[PDB]
């Protein structure tokens, strides 16, 4: 038997496109009742393998457990639709990295913050309970939004398919040293993903774009070579400064586990 | 097109060579990287990968390529995948065989060069 046949690509209902980049396009839309984002992947040499490997890929997205995880809502096969394509759904406020970075509203304050650091890390401990693992989903910024009320998810339709730019990274500067040189398999990538996790408490301390200022190809060769890190914030409380330098440990083996920080993110919190 | 700009213009080649000198450094030199020969230091495919990735705003993991090849089969597959990346750039499938770069046609690294200085023009 076929489990799954998926969504109906004909029964997407597309709104207004919000982008185009390597990996396809990206457009705001519709689908039974649901206001969703349709993520459309245009792969060069697609094959019928390929398409199996999407088929196989997509159901392990579809996580509807856990309040800071973003489920895939479904997936269309291709064939018979255009292009490979999953659909999630619309989150208000877009990504983290528009939250902190391209808000011309308001200011995120430290205890929104600190409160979108305890959902990413649960987030990430209900995530490294999988076996295996999710195989390449990379936290960063721009792959965790936020929701109506302000709940941080991670973004499954996020997560990189097999066949989708490989040999190419977008977002290094949030990438483990070892994950930037290393493949996945030689790598301990749950200590990978807390490195991930420290770039992103800096990120909610300076409220900066981290290694701004460099291209991508810079900051992953010379934080994998030259011993490149974002610099300690100034003046911050210990508690934080010391939660960030455990996390971004230069030892993968010394760096915590998450659901071992949820706790002190929890007392982090209001009374 | 690029063959009479080759065999028939020794005076325009020599402007073109010191552009594509400035060219490729004014990137690889991001990664402090410096290249003195057009003609023998892109062989092995290695500054092709880094140039394309600083080119189109990338990073290329270490993992996916031979940073520093032991063969000439590794540089082979590193110039093929250089191209690919040209390709998914938006070029069009280069006309030299990788083991073209690879053996120092210089009529075959200037065109590839060529087409990168041509596109990548405005890109700093
Ligand atoms: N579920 C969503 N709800 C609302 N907006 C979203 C959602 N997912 C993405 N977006 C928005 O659309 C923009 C474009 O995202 P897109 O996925 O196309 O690019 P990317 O995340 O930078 O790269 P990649 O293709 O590797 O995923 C995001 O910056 C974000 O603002
Ligand atoms: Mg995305």
């Amino acid at each position: 038997m076929n489990k799954h046949s998926g969504i109906d690509f004909k029964q997407l209902n597309f709104l207004t496109k919000l982008n185009e980049n390597h990996s396809g396009e990206l457009w705001k839309g519709r689908w039974q009742g649901n206001d969703i984002v349709v993520k459309v992947l245009k792969v060069a040499d697609w094959s019928t393998r390929k398409s199996r490997d999407f088929n196989e890929e997509c159901p392990r997205l579809r996580i509807f457990s856990h309040p800071n995880v973003l489920p895939v809502l479904g997936a269309c096969q291709s064939p018979p639709a255009p292009h490979p394509t999953l659909i999630t759904h619309w989150m208000p406020y877009g990504s983290l990295y528009n939250v902190l970075h391209e808000g011309t509203n308001f200011v995120v304050d430290q205890s929104q913050a600190v409160k979108f650091a305890l959902d990413m890390a649960r987030g990430m401990a209900f995530l490294h309970t999988l076996e295996p693992l999710i195989p390449r989903h990379a936290l960063n910024s721009r792959s965790v939004m936020i929701d109506e009320d302000m709940t941080a998810r991670i973004s499954m339709a996020d997560v990189k398919f097999s066949f989708q730019s490989p040999g190419r990274m977008y977002a290094p500067a949030w990438v483990a040293p070892e994950a930037l040189q290393k493949k996945p398999e030689d790598t301990n990538r749950r200590s990978a993903d807390m490195w991930s996790f420290a770039v992103l408490l800096w990120e909610l301390v300076t409220r900066e774009v981290p290694f701004a200022d460099l291209s991508n190809m810079e900051i992953g060769m010379k934080v994998a070579l030259e011993g490149l890190r974002p610099t300690i914030p100034p003046g911050i409380s210990p508690h934080v400064s010391k939660l960030m330098k455990i996390c971004m440990n230069e030892d993968p083996a010394k760096r915590p586990k998450f659901d071992m920080i949820v706790p002190i993110l929890e007392k982090m919190q209001d009374k | 097109a690029f063959d009479t700009l080759f065999d028939h213009a020794p005076d325009k080649l020599n402007v073109v060579k010191k552009t594509l000198i400035t060219f490729v450094n004014k990137h690889l030199n991001k990664l402090n990287l410096e290249v003195t020969e057009l003609e023998t230091q892109f062989a092995d495919g290695v500054y092709l990968v880094l140039l394309m990735g600083l080119l189109e705003g990338y990073f290329v993991p270490l993992h996916s390529f031979f940073l520093t090849p032991d063969s000439f089969e590794q540089k082979v597959l590193n110039v093929s995948f250089a191209f690919e990346l040209m390709q998914d750039g938006g070029l069009e499938k280069p006309k030299p065989r990788p083991e073209d770069i690879v053996n120092c046609d210089l009529k075959s690294t200037l065109r590839v060069l060529y087409n990168l200085f041509t596109k990548y023009r405005n890109v700093e």
